[PDB]
């Protein structure tokens, strides 16, 4: 966007040397065919666990029975004879 | 004592596999790839952000 001077005027651009027309053209840079290498192995021997783990620790419980229930001698009250 | 010590540091994971187990001269190795020095006689950096 530039304003064109009318009192010193200029034309477009003249030819100037070169850089050499060929040298400037690059080659299309063939690619050959090619391979992950080698046969891979179906698993890893991982250094971590692959599961989830837990943050709390739950106690847990099992049932346990008691054994034969006895019989027992009482201390026996005394007669309700209207003193009670 | 600078590394004079100690065999070598790891961090293994469940008695199962060792993940840096390098001895202490290649340990502090690894520190100046990060601080650009060495910590003092006897401190060590392990770095896991």
């Amino acid at each position: 966007m530039a304003l064109i001077n009318p009192q010193f005027p200029y034309a477009g651009p003249v030819p100037i040397p070169g850089p050499a027309p060929t040298e400037t053209m690059p080659l299309l840079n063939y690619r050959v065919e090619g391979r992950i290498a080698g046969i891979q192995q179906a698993r890893q021997f991982m250094p971590f666990l692959q599961g989830p783990h837990r943050e709390v620790a739950e106690q847990t419980y099992y049932a346990i029975g008691t054994g034969i229930q006895m019989g027992q001698t009482f201390n026996q009250p005394l007669i309700n004879t209207q003193e009670g | 004592n600078a590394g004079t010590d100690i065999n070598y540091l790891s961090q293994r994971t469940a008695n199962f596999s060792d993940t840096r187990k390098l001895d202490p001269k290649t340990w502090a190795a690894q520190t100046r790839r990060r601080i650009a020095t060495d910590f003092p006689k006897g401190v060590y950096y392990c770095d896991n952000r």
